[PDB]
């Protein structure tokens, strides 16, 4: 991108009868942001072509207590084994200061440890983006002045997407900070809590809960999901055909338009 | 694949080799100057005698002519033709009746306008192309009706098929006969190039490069030659066969034109085809647009016999028979009428 | 068991004479006779 | 396409039932009912053997004779026009007789090797028995299948052959050149079916 | 006693049955009815 | 020899961009002497430190050999960049 | 101490022998006479001649009658099965070989006397080549045969 | 000391061998028929004559019912097992054998037939190939005989 | 002292012996209306006379009617196993026979009856070449009653 | 098979009566014997089914 | 101590690496003589250039032959059954890699000499083609000899 | 410790990768070749950049050659079992993948090359469509890769 | 107490997300590749908004590895056989449901390419209608990911 923009002017005043080039000088200003953010986000996935950096900040363990943790000469088995450092030792722990501690970058289980942040991350980041896609309907709403989309609409639209999938997200935060290796052991699973939640399954034994009262709040937040699509699915139309006969509105097409807007979003949402 | 070189032989073996046979027989380019060498008809029967050709002038009137030229070297190919075609077996019959529908439909336009103004069916059959036959009778003694032609059609004409766009008879009296017998050509030309399709082993890449060629031809050449006349864009449209390289995208520009140079426009996206458009030079006294076509449809019907192992090279037989004719007419009339400058106008098929 | 020394050895002989059969046989039905004769 | 369509269902049936039979011995944890060595042990080596010695003479004679349709066809129709075909161009056949002699021949070798065993129990009787008797079917369907495609091949090429000859005589001795590689294919399948039964040994 | 047998049998003589089935009902249900005489002006 | 300038100048930018990322490589190799952990050690391991920092050094070695040809590559392609 | 089913294998040796010698001569026939009929319309005088091929296929089933019977005299009750795969082999060599025999001759003919009809120096070719496919059929009686001594 | 099931094969023979003799009798009297059909329109002169391919096809049917009768009554319920592979033997050797006739019967019915219209002197030839499948059928006959007696 | 399971064989004959043979009398029952009808529209004259080749077709399902019952009336459960195989090849025999019958019945109708309407002289010829398929399906019959009583 | 039969004929037979008045008394046969044929079947299964 | 039948897979790996090698090479072969007869008719000049796609199916074939050599020499009674595995393994690995490189040869030169008829200047291009799948047939050959000698 | 024919699935692995991968390659460089050969008549200054697919092509090649060879060099008798099966998956994974991958190379290879002829501005987009069927190999490798270690 | 061949079960899952993937991703490529090839002749400036067909095919492929990937990692010795079949649903359950996608996305893609050559217009149709084929192949990830870690 830098290049590009050192020859600008030479690019524009010349010939370019690659249309492929053309498209990339057109968006190099995007490309320039792309490379710039790139950056940042690898150097916290600290991953260079497969390679970690280094910066002498790695104390996610100290091997030489790992040795005085009951580990004698276990390098002698090491020949065909590799084991795996404990958490919980009373010897490690503490977070990278920056980006994953570069020893993850040369395990042999990075495919859990790593591929688990990025899916959870991915949920995360995902649905906020979603909230705030949302959030800019008000504004749009109200300058248009259509109180119906926003008391109607908005509302109940914001509640259903944040009862569900905001839980969620503030679930698999309160895990990282809640559960330690301790309790490693029966350790609550994000995903079944969220299946069970939408599905109204408490067993009584199977799955740890996250906290005390999890249940009452998991059917609480569900029922208003659900009591928050008639707002969004009918109070428009139904509203709508009160005023034609008061203030005297094809209203079957407006159920129609109003179906498929709660049908697309609900599922949508989900998808 | 491994669809060829397998069964083919079994029955179509004895076929393939005589129609390569046959193939050898072609006027070479050696031939063709012995033949042009002449500037006399009757000089032009004895160097004939040097190759497959001759003798059959023979117990002819004395006076040579070129109408009797003309009839003489259809009559022989038709009797190969036909030789091969009796002697075929359903797998290959299917097809050579495809190359026997483009001839019998031509002779169904003559059989209709003659009925639709009332001329008798005898009167009619005797200029009606070879290989059309029409052994059955009720297309016979129709007593000029055009509703006993158009039931004789459906039943005992193999073509029946085809007219399945043309029905009902008021097609007949209200359509112009050109636009029946176009639509009925590209009712042939799609059934036929989907029956090549099916055959899907190498007469499929073989022969289908061919149909193409030919739908693509007719679609620009119709394009440009009706310019000049009373016809709907829509019903023009109507006419282009969707078997070709034009069919995607391109048809809908020759549809939309009106103008030669649009035309060109269009083949300037193909270079199988600009490349004939521009070799086309049209100048007063030099080749046209159809005569690239031609030279280009015998290079490819002569590949057809790279292929050892498919029914094109039956196809390609025809067209390079038939267009050996139409060198050697031309040759006899240059003759006729004397003029030398314009003799090497024949497509040379090797 | 489902199958004995015999039934199985039986089974194998079985199908040699049915491949061969089977080509033969798919070699005569794909027989086909003229439309019509070339003149008189 | 009705005979392919048929021959594909019971093909897939055919296998697909055993994907299923053996998946479920798998997953309901059988004892090892389907076993392999026991099918191969009591199928007498007389059955392998003979079984090879038929497939050696039976698939080449299928070859050769392939391959004398192929261009029988090819010389007979050329021949209408060009007469002369039949001088050179009947070393095709030839070729194909050669193919068939191959498998003859190796037939032969293996069919002499067959003797009685009057054995019973397989455990530890005919050890040499079974070597030698997997060892004849293997070499029979080598050289058989071998040549099965040999003559295939010189077929097809002996078509073009006679194809090409029959328009022009000077193309003929240069062509010849493929089919002799096509009769060495048949020629390699003999070498290993005689290195395949050159340590056998019955009793 | 003997399930080798009875299994054998009734297996591959209930599976020629129902090929022969099979196939012949296939060429009825497919019979070709020629299409033609009075087919060609009905259609 | 001109070859094509758009091909010379490939070979600058590569040749440039493998001296930056072979300098560095011998670096971490002399610094850390790892996460690569890829010096190509002896099956028969000892508990001898000193082996591993040579292989080490050797590789870095290795890695400001092969960026020497990319600076001899950078130059000629260079210069054909220059005449043509 | 005669392994049972032993007969089976043998008696299948005649059967394939027969049957298999019969469709490839069949086969032959058919093609052969579907050939003689196109060509004998233009040349009656050559009907005659052109039944060769159909007398040549008809060798083929010979070959297999041949050892048909030679196995199904060779059955007994007490068969050690040693004899009787023996038996199957010589069946089974004689039947496919027969039946690819059949083929060629079939093939062959059905192009030859189309042949000869527009050319009559192809008649000797067309001999030629099918007498090949009759040494085919040949050898597959040969081996047939000596396996019934092994 | 007797196998059981052991009639199972040879009343399996005395089936096959009506079965298979009936579907080539039944193919050869379709196809002959049909050309029958096909010719003796335009020359109904001939009607009698070309009736004979379905005549010869009864042969085949004929072949096959002999046998299987010879079948039957030889068949008991304490049977050696060796016997039911002879019989299953001679019903298959005849009725697959016939059924190979019975096509070329069939084909060579047809295109002689229709041929001989267009030219009568093929009759000769058409009887000739058409006896040549008849004895194609008889080979399987000679051997089924000669197996279920064994 | 009864083969469990034995009763099944006899079972499945009665049943094929109506089943193969009713499908058989469907080919030619509805391949010969299939001409009937187009002969009809160009002469209805022969409507009358046409109708032959159908009353055969079930001539052939009867024959099968008529096993199947005499099965079907000699079944018990202390069967023998000798006489179940007996029925299921009586079954096989008749069933497949007039099997093979319908399609004689069916193809010779169908031409016989187009041939007809443009030759008259055609029906002497149809009438014989239809008593041959008829004879085709009763030689069936007459094996699967020998087996069935055996 | 009597299904067969029915569909196949009352094809034939329908089309070709629209053609051909008088085929209505030939096509009305045919179809009985189909269905004659189908009884038969029921015919075996009653005596089969009371065994 | 060694077990029985474990020369059996060893034996068929010997066979595979042949067979398949033979079809690949068969098929490559018939498919460049097929196209270069095709050539020769039009132009003989280029005959000899077009040759070597026949010699690169032959290789296939050779490839075939290292293996079932090396097998065939190696194979004895009292394997360990692993060297069988591994015998089989080679077999396979040479006989169906060769066959898909023979298929490549066969397609490849086939159209490349018909583009060569019509395009001298295709010379170079099809062989560098003709190389990889040559490349394609030594990578089955080296897995194989690996596997032979593991 | 271990059980028997433990080997039996790992090297079935080590084949299977090398012979799918070839059958990919094979195919994509069968069908690039004919569309080079066709091409290149009309284009003949474009022979040199149509090659690449067959390069592509080739590429699938060596991932199966890499992951077929590393099995075999773990390959051995005293097999846990575990270890086989995931040479197994390994070996099926990237030959199969690059089976997928060498189809997507014949057929965007076959139509790239013809359209690029009519379309040089087509030859960029065909590349990338060629890369990332390359991608397609890679991902096969790259799980077998996992496995083979894990 | 682990049961043997669980983790047969389990690797194949691996396997099969990895295979079943590329392969609809290999469809989807190849049928876009076609026409993105025929369009470029006429609407070259298109070229390069018409890769997303492409593109997107991918993505099905990786859904594929991250499977392949998740499952590998898990794969132990000691698998409770539970886990093995939880293993190869996920497997199948993403593989088989991006191979459908995979089928969606390509033929969607072609028609949408063509279209948009002549209707420009249909970008956010063709796009819309792409989406929800990507969506199946999501769909296929969302129930493997939910197996694999139940």
């Amino acid at each position: 991108a830098v290049w590009m923009v050192l020859r600008e002017s030479r690019i524009l005043s010349q010939k370019n009868e690659n249309e492929m080039f053309s498209m990339v000088f057109s968006g190099r200003y995007i490309i320039l942001l792309m490379g710039l953010f790139s950056i940042y986000t690898g150097l916290i996935y600290n991953d260079c072509f497969s390679k970690s950096l280094n910066i002498f900040g790695s104390s996610w363990s100290v091997r030489p207590m790992f040795t005085i943790g009951n580990w004698t000469e276990e390098t002698l088995l090491g020949s065909s084994v590799l084991q795996l450092n404990p958490a919980i030792p009373g010897v490690f722990g503490g977070p990278y200061p920056f980006g994953i501690d570069p020893i993850w970058n040369i395990a042999t289980n990075k495919l859990t440890f790593l591929n688990s942040f990025k899916m959870k991350m991915s949920v995360i980041l995902g649905i906020i983006h979603m909230l705030f896609g949302v959030s800019l309907s008000l504004f749009n709403h109200i300058y248009f002045k259509k109180p119906l989309n926003i008391y109607f609409g908005f509302i109940p639209e914001i509640i259903f997407m944040s009862s569900l999938f905001g839980y969620l997200v503030i679930l698999i935060f309160y895990k990282w900070t809640a559960y330690d290796a301790h309790s490693s052991r029966n350790a609550p699973s994000l995903l079944i809590h969220f299946i069970n939640m939408f599905l109204f399954s408490y067993p009584e034994s199977g799955n740890a809960m996250l906290y005390s009262g999890q249940k009452g709040i998991q059917c609480f937040l569900i029922v208003v999901a659900m009591l928050c699509v008639p707002w969004m699915l009918l109070f428009k139309p139904l509203i709508l055909r009160h005023q034609y006969l008061r203030k005297k509105f094809d209203f079957g097409d407006t159920m129609v338009h109003q179906a498929i807007h709660t049908i697309e979003y609900c599922l949508g949402c989900i998808s | 694949s491994f669809f060829p070189e397998l069964y083919f032989n079994v029955d179509n073996g004895y076929l393939e080799g005589l129609v390569r046979g046959l193939k050898a027989g072609v006027l070479s380019q050696a031939d063709y100057l012995n033949l042009v060498q002449c500037e006399t008809l009757e000089d032009l029967k004895l160097h004939l005698q040097s190759t497959d050709y001759g003798n059959f002038l023979a117990n002819e009137a004395s006076p040579l002519t070129v109408s009797v030229i003309d009839d003489k070297l259809k009559e022989k190919m038709v009797v190969e033709f036909r030789h091969m075609r009796n002697h075929a077996y359903e797998p290959l019959a299917s097809f050579l009746d495809f190359i026997t529908y483009s001839y019998m439909i031509d002779n169904v336009i003559l059989l209709i306008t003659g009925t639709l103004h009332q001329r008798s069916i005898a009167e009619l059959v005797p200029k009606c192309h070879p290989l059309g036959s029409f052994e059955q009778m009720e297309a016979v003694n129709i007593a000029q009706t055009p509703a006993e032609l158009y039931n004789a059609i459906l039943v005992d004409t193999p073509l029946a098929a085809f007219f399945q766009d043309c029905i009902s008879e008021q097609d007949l009296d209200e359509m112009n006969i050109e636009i029946i017998r176009n639509t009925l050509y590209k009712a042939y030309l799609e059934s036929f190039y989907k029956f090549c399709t099916l055959l899907g082993g190498t007469t499929a890449d073989a022969m289908c490069p061919i149909l193409e060629f030919e739908a693509d031809r007719r679609a620009f050449i119709i394009t440009i030659n009706s310019f000049g006349t009373e016809l709907s864009k829509e019903d023009r449209a109507k006419l282009f066969p969707h078997c070709g390289r034009l069919y995607p995208e391109g048809l809908a520009q020759l549809a939309r034109a009106d103008d030669y140079e649009q035309v060109k426009n269009v083949a300037d996206y193909y270079p199988e085809y600009k490349l004939l458009f521009e070799g086309a030079g049209s100048n007063p006294g030099d080749k046209t647009l159809e005569d690239r076509f031609f030279e280009h449809e015998v290079k490819l019907n002569k590949l057809a016999f790279l292929n050892q192992f498919h029914f094109g090279v039956f196809y390609a037989f025809v067209k390079l028979k038939e267009q050996e004719c139409r060198n050697i007419v031309w040759i006899a009339e240059c003759i006729a009428q004397r003029h030398r400058a314009k003799i090497d106008n024949y497509i040379p098929i090797f | 068991g489902f199958f004995s020394p015999g039934i199985w050895m039986g089974l194998l002989t079985t199908l040699f004479m049915l491949f061969i059969f089977t080509y033969g046989l798919h070699m005569i039905l794909s027989l086909k006779t003229m439309d019509r004769f070339d003149d008189r | 396409t009705g005979l392919e369509l048929l021959y594909l269902g019971i093909f897939v049936a055919f296998w697909a039932c055993m994907i299923v039979v053996g998946i479920c011995y798998t997953i309901f944890d059988l004892g090892f009912r389907f076993d392999v060595a026991w099918f191969l042990t009591e199928t007498s080596p007389f059955m392998w053997s003979n079984l090879g010695i038929g497939l050696a003479i039976s698939l080449s004679v299928v070859g050769a004779a392939w391959g004398i349709y192929i261009t029988g066809s090819s010389i007979i129709g050329g021949g209408v026009k060009a007469p002369r075909i039949k001088t050179k161009n009947l070393v095709s056949i030839i070729f194909c007789e050669a193919v068939a002699i191959y498998g003859i021949i190796m037939a032969i070798v293996i069919s002499n090797m067959a003797e009685p065993f009057s054995a019973t129990d397989p455990k530890a009787i005919g050890h040499r028995n079974y070597h030698a008797g997997y060892s004849m079917f293997g070499a029979g369907l080598t050289v058989g299948l071998s040549n099965l495609f040999c003559g295939v091949c010189v077929g097809i090429v002996g078509s073009g052959a006679a194809l090409a000859d029959a328009q022009n005589p000077s193309l003929f001795v240069k062509i010849l050149i493929v089919e002799i590689f096509g009769s060495a294919i048949g020629l390699f399948g003999v070498i290993v079916a005689i290195l395949q039964t050159s340590r056998v040994k019955m009793g | 006693l003997e399930y080798s047998v009875v299994f054998n049998l009734v297996l591959w003589i209930m599976t020629g049955l129902a090929l022969a089935v099979i196939i012949t009902s296939y060429n009825i249900w497919n019979m070709d009815p020629g299409y033609d005489s009075i087919i060609y002006r009905m259609t | 020899l001109c070859c094509g300038p758009k091909l010379a100048a490939c070979g600058i930018v590569l040749s440039a961009w493998g001296v930056i990322m072979l300098i560095m490589l011998g670096i971490f190799f002399n610094v850390h002497s790892l996460i690569e952990d890829v010096p190509f050690t002896e099956k028969d391991f000892e508990n001898g430190p000193q082996n591993i920092y040579n292989l080490y050094e050797q590789v870095s070695y290795n890695c400001f050999i092969a960026a020497g040809l990319y600076l001899l590559l950078g130059g000629f392609s260079f210069c054909q960049v220059r005449l043509n | 101490n005669n392994p049972e089913y032993s007969s089976f294998f043998g008696v299948m040796g005649a059967s394939s022998a027969m049957v298999f010698s019969a469709m490839g001569a069949a086969y032959g026939t058919a093609k052969s006479g579907t050939g003689i009929a196109a060509m004998s319309v233009m040349r009656p005088e050559l009907i005659m001649k052109s039944i060769i091929p159909v007398v040549m296929a008809g060798i083929i089933a010979i070959y297999g009658l041949v050892v048909a019977v030679l196995i199904a005299n060779s059955l007994t009750d007490g068969i050690t099965l040693y004899r009787s795969f023996l038996q199957l082999g010589a069946g089974l060599s004689v039947g496919l070989s027969g039946l690819a025999a059949g083929f060629a001759i079939g093939i062959v003919g059905d192009a030859g006397v189309r042949g000869t009809a527009q050319q009559p120096r192809l008649f000797v070719g067309m001999i030629l080549i099918l007498i090949f496919a009759e040494v085919l059929g040949l050898y597959g009686l040969i081996v047939a045969l000596i396996l019934s001594t092994k």
